Formats: structure tokens, sequence, C-alpha cells
């Protein structure tokens, strides 16, 4: 039982974007992100865990990057390199207990 | 238990999405 929040619209010429998340913090196992282009399957993003784990998908290596604030609950993930492909429906999820966890997610832009 | 029924819980969503479209 997690819920998830998130962040990082519109488009800039800097770059940004994030997530969050809820519940019972620091049982961060597998805390992954997501992302769908629209009229695609769902995708995984990058993986970040409670043990300082670094890694991505073979397309943000350099695009991107995660980060773990432990304080107000929350994991970070930030863009880099304006491409505007990673225009897509998002998510930002974990695993506890290995039980399956989702939510809602955020879009990305032009230019 | 609580586990399962959460995975049940998210996937008759995807069971409501399958179920309208056909």
């Amino acid at each position: 039982e997690v819920q998830l929040q998130e962040s990082g619209g519109g488009l800039v010429y800097s770059l940004r974007l994030s997530c969050a998340s809820s519940r019972s913090i620091d049982g961060i196992n597998i805390m992954r992100w997501y992302r769908q282009a629209p009229g695609k399957q769902r995708g995984m993003v990058a993986v970040v865990t409670g043990w300082g784990s670094t890694n991505y998908v073979d397309s943000v290596k350099g695009r991107f990057i995660i980060s773990r604030d432990s304080a107000k609950d929350t994991v970070y993930l930030q863009m880099n390199n304006l491409k505007p492909e990673d225009t897509a429906v998002y998510s930002c999820n974990a695993i506890y207990r290995g039980s399956e966890y989702w939510g809602q997610g955020t879009q990305v832009t032009v230019s | 238990q609580i586990e399962s029924t959460q995975a049940i819980g998210q996937r008759y969503e995807t069971i409501h999405g399958g179920l309208d479209s056909i």
C-alpha cells in the first residue's frame, strides 16, 4: 500500500523533472520510474533503491539522473539534455512485499 | 494475502479497461 505523486511539465530552452512518494519511506527497495509514449506499451526508465544503487535505461544515461531524499519521503529524477521524444505519460513506483505499485504520471515537451 | 489482493485491485482496473473495449 503506497501512493505516488510527481511533477515536471512544460518546455524550457534549463530542463526539469521529478516525482515524489507517500508512505513509510526508506522501505526503499526497488523504487523505479516508468514512462509511456502514448499508444505504446509500458516502460521502465530508471531504478534506484535504498542502497545508493544507480542504473538507468539504455536511453537516459547522460539524459537523466536519479536522486533520493530520505527526508521528505521522496525520490528524485532530474531531466537533462533536452530532446522532445521524451514526451510521454509517466509513473514513479516502488516495491514492498513484492506488491504491484503504481501511480499517475506527468508529461514532457519540445523546444 | 494483502499483497495478492492489491495486485488483484490494480489488475481488475486492467480487466475493466479490457471489458470496456470489448
